[PDB]
């Protein structure tokens, strides 16, 4: 059977989101890509540094964020600009909030060089698509 | 708004042609809108065409020790669409350039542009 | 007969402040320092201020860290050279008792130091 | 025939490669110096990531506890018990 | 007050306000005459003009307030502007 | 939380001063209640207030056609207009002969550096040059490989230097050393 | 000196105000240098000395000519063919190859 | 720190290659031009069998950028083809679909 990024049904009590939910086959028919950077088109060169540093990054900001980020991140590359817009949580209080986001806007602006830019999106709770 | 007309005559661009290459049909054409209303609003003349898809298909196997006859096949969808620009400046190009390089899209996005500029022989 | 015109030459600021022009302050959007969140906005200006001055800390945590380790981040990627992304340092390299390492302690604001090797 | 190895010659003179006749065995020697080899090339050499900068930076940063990674965490535990009963 | 605001929106005077501290006694003073000798109307205008855009006002800024609408005597206003409060 | 600025926003308000950057989707700033998903079978497709596939959209709620009016109203001082050249291909051909092809290749990331946009190459008309008669002859038979027959273009490409300016300067360089050299008689061109 | 220094950046401080829009973000990382340059040219720096077009590939003033009709000087045709048609490298590797291939010929 | 002792060895490999370039791209040019004599190419075939056995590119092996393996590396992202799949089926990367044509 394929279970590549399909969760699997417990007893129908297992909150679940739409990116969690949804199978690898529906990538681009109902998904979409978590991560927009250009190197994966036709014509360009730097396409396994920008995965190296995706990943770094979905690692990194999981790692400082604790606990409190909904659902995957949005990783979007443009220009020279990073963007990480998140979905984090209702829990932690806002002067933690804006402490970790400049120290994460600050250190990844230092560690790729370029302007990186956080935008938050506060969530009550973690939001559930489906109960299976 | 500081302009300083400085010294020299125009580079005389014809055929700025951008080649904008994309994972994304509705990202493209509604870059292909927004630059035709820019350009008509600017009154240089814009022209669109549709250069043909290409599929990057490839195979990988699915298990990790045995079963090559379970393949799985990922594909990319690079779709080229063509805003060509004939008859605009040097500093029409290249302020309608900057905006559209500033207003450019996201990882679905690249802006191949092709100047001509003319000049004289010697 | 060609009337060809002079190019005129801008930097790379006047753009930008054409359009900051055409958008004109929002009377109804707070600063855009603070975030666009419902829950991160601050409500007094007692509130603001905390966020900002929490927004400040951070700053100079990295600051400091990056200040306290620039090993890690020696590697450039981005072109051209941005010396206000490399680092600080902070430590006196000229370790003999010379007067390049007596500039080299004054520019790096030692006074304790400048003092003790004069 | 003569005179269009000649033109081939004054054509060769006036672009830029070798003027006299050579084969293609030192014609290679001029492509060798014409591309890059393959130790220099910048996919080649920057292949791999460093890896040190990247894990010692975590490490810091986890033990300046700005970095909270759970697998680190799993070790800790796990050899915390494996010190008490082994 | 209203020709200073205008030599303040003349250009980069804005800028020219400074720190926080400083423009928000700038915009609670000015919001405190503007209550104190304006109309109603225009007192309303100014304060979806300016607030929560320009500053965060004060307790004695929202005393004025009830103060300018009982004045006025546009007590349907009060609902609204106890919303903001809170 | 708070009551947001969606239904605090009312009708007839500046919508290039409430987005004026290319920003991520931001419901609480959108007025507009925008559902994404596939539904579920006896549901709706997903609300707006925290849909990661709304935030994935390229989100090009920063231009309408009033702003890109009103951004050119302020981007309009920024050109000049031009000559009488004419649509005519042959006029703009008489009055400016030579044509370079010399570009750019927009990335997005770290570092701008294309190599292959360095490619310069330079086509010219022998019609337009109007100066070679046995001269035209000795140019075709330097350059062989190119010159197609049907029309009258000389293509002379130029990827050796690392360089764009100095790539159009051994374009122009090779023009005009290849026109003094098939100006230049050589004494053996009647043993043909 | 420090005097003037000082007052620049204690002119900066006074006339350091919020950012308040994306726009002035956008304003202030071109004036630090954090933004690319636009438009661009896929060249930004990267002058190369003003090397202009003749160091790169005609390399007789640094060939430095032997009896040219050596197999030696046949070998330098060849390397400043290659080393003409070479864009990765520029006119100061160039002639340290040049030089190198000079050292170990009259090594030998 | 690095992923094992075979990716640490590899990453050498890479490094001093790059270091240890110029001078075997020099004599492999004096190895294939057939200019010079064949003992004036013998004492260069000595220095290139004298330069070090692990510069050559002939030990360079393109194993995977996140975890080492040998065979099965995609080089357009350096991936394997499960670590490729792994993250091109949780959609992390953008562009690749399932190719159903
Ligand atoms: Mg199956």
């Amino acid at each position: 059977k394929n279970r590549a990024a399909r969760v699997r049904v417990s007893k129908g009590d297992k909150p679940v989101t739409y990116e969690e939910a949804h199978a690898p086959h529906y990538i681009a028919h109902r998904k979409g890509w978590l991560s927009l950077h250009t190197g994966n088109l036709d014509g360009e060169d730097h396409a396994a540094e920008r995965t190296v540093e995706d990943v770094f990054l979905r690692k990194f900001m999981w790692g400082t964020f604790p606990g409190c980020l909904a659902d995957q991140l949005v990783l979007k590359r443009r220009g020279n600009q990073l963007e990480i817009c998140a979905v984090v949580l209702r829990q932690l209080s806002p002067h933690k909030y804006y402490f970790l986001v400049g120290y994460s806007e600050t250190l990844l602006s230092y560690f790729y060089k370029c302007p990186v830019r956080l935008h938050l999106q506060t969530v009550p709770s973690k939001v559930v698509y489906k109960y299976l | 708004p500081v302009v300083t007309i400085s010294d020299e005559p125009d580079i005389l661009y014809k055929r700025l042609s951008v080649l904008v290459k994309g994972h994304d049909k509705a990202v493209l054409d509604s870059y292909e809108y927004f630059a035709v209303l820019a350009a008509k609003e600017l009154g240089i003349s814009i022209k669109v065409h549709e250069p043909p898809r290409k599929i990057e298909r490839f195979t990988l196997l699915q298990s990790v020790h045995i079963y090559k006859k379970h393949r799985v096949q990922y594909e990319m969808r690079t779709l080229y669409r063509c805003l060509e620009l004939e008859h605009l400046t040097g500093s029409t190009a290249d302020v309608y350039l900057e905006y559209i390089q500033r207003n450019l899209p996201e990882g679905v996005a690249m802006e191949v542009t092709k100047t001509q500029l003319e000049q004289l022989p010697e | 007969e060609v009337v060809i015109p002079k190019k005129k030459t801008w930097d790379k600021v006047a753009v930008l402040q054409a359009l900051a022009s055409t958008v004109n302050r929002d009377t109804t959007a707070v600063p855009y320092v603070f975030q666009d969140d419902p829950y991160l906005m601050p409500a007094s200006s007692l509130e603001s201020r905390s966020f900002l001055l929490a927004k400040k800390s951070g700053e100079n945590v990295a600051k400091f860290i990056i200040n306290s380790y620039p090993k890690y981040f020696q590697k450039d990627i981005a072109e051209p050279h941005i010396p206000c992304l490399m680092p600080e340092y902070f430590e006196p390299q000229i370790k003999d008792i010379s007067e390049a390492a007596l500039k080299e302690r004054i520019e790096l604001r030692k006074v304790k130091a400048s003092v003790d090797m004069f | 025939s003569e005179y269009a190895f000649r033109m081939s010659r004054l054509s060769a003179r006036l672009f830029g490669e070798v003027t006299r006749p050579t084969n293609s065995k030192s014609m290679k020697v001029v492509k060798l110096f014409s591309e890059l080899p393959l130790a220099k090339k910048k996919e080649t050499y920057d292949w791999y990531p460093n890896h040190h900068t990247y894990a010692e930076l975590m490490q810091t940063l986890r033990f300046l506890g700005l970095y909270r990674d759970e697998h680190q965490d799993f070790m800790d535990e796990q050899k915390r018990l494996k010190k008490l009963r082994g | 007050a209203y020709q200073v605001h205008g030599l303040l929106k003349t250009g980069d005077n804005w800028k020219f306000i400074g720190p926080d501290q400083h423009r928000n006694f700038y915009y609670s003073k000015f919001f405190d005459l503007i209550c104190l000798m304006e109309q109603i109307d225009v007192t309303l205008k100014w304060y979806e003009d300016l607030i929560p855009s320009a500053y965060f006002p004060h307790s004695q800024t929202m005393i004025h307030l009830l103060q300018a609408l009982d004045v006025a005597n546009r007590l349907e206003v009060i609902p609204k502007i106890w919303k903001d409060s809170k | 939380a708070l009551p947001p600025r969606t239904e605090k926003m009312a009708v007839d308000q500046d919508w290039p001063s409430v987005y004026p950057v290319a920003a991520p989707f931001k419901p609480s700033a959108v007025p507009l209640p925008v559902r994404m998903g596939y539904p579920v079978k006896k549901g709706v497709p997903m609300a707006k207030e925290g849909n990661l596939e709304l935030l994935k959209i390229p989100n090009f709620l920063h231009l309408t056609p009033v702003a890109i009016k009103k951004h050119c109203e302020a981007l309009k001082d920024f050109c000049t207009e031009w000559p009488a050249a004419l649509d005519s291909d042959e006029k703009c051909e008489k009055h400016f002969p030579i044509e370079i092809d010399s570009t750019d290749y927009v990335s997005s990331g770290p570092s701008v550096r294309n190599p292959r946009a360095r490619v310069v190459v330079l086509r010219v008309k022998l019609s337009s040059l109007n100066l070679d008669d046995h001269a035209k002859k000795k140019l075709i038979k330097l350059v062989g490989e190119r010159y197609c027959k049907t029309t009258d273009v000389l293509t002379i490409k130029t990827d050796r230097c690392p360089l764009r300016r100095q790539n159009y300067d051994y374009a122009v360089y090779l023009l005009t050393v290849l026109y003094h050299e098939s100006w230049n008689t050589e004494e053996w061109e009647k043993s043909k | 000196s420090l005097w003037d220094v000082e007052f620049a950046k204690q002119l900066a401080t006074v006339n350091e105000q919020p950012l308040q829009n994306g726009f002035e973000e956008l304003i202030q990382w071109t004036k630090e240098g954090k933004l690319w340059e636009f438009p661009i040219n896929n060249e930004a720096g990267f002058d190369d000395d003003g090397s202009e077009f003749h160091e790169h590939i005609f390399l007789e003033k640094h060939l430095e000519s032997f009896p040219k009709q050596g197999p030696i000087r046949h070998f330098m045709e060849l390397v400043t063919c290659g080393l003409s048609k070479n864009p990765y490298l520029s006119v100061k590797q160039k002639v340290e190859h040049i030089e190198w291939f000079r050292n170990y010929f009259n090594e030998k | 720190h690095y992923v094992d002792w075979r990716m640490w060895r590899d990453v050498k490999r890479r490094k001093m290659a790059y270091e240890y370039a110029d001078e075997r791209l020099r004599i492999n040019s004096l190895r294939k031009n057939t200019i010079l004599p064949k003992i004036l190419q013998d004492v260069a075939d000595e220095e290139i069998a004298a330069l070090p056995r692990d510069s050559c590119p002939v030990r360079i092996r393109n194993r995977c950028v996140m975890t080492s393996r040998p065979r099965g590396v995609k080089r357009r992202w350096r991936l394997s083809r499960i670590v490729f799949r792994h993250l091109a089926d949780h959609g992390q990367l953008s562009g690749i679909q399932r190719a159903t044509w």
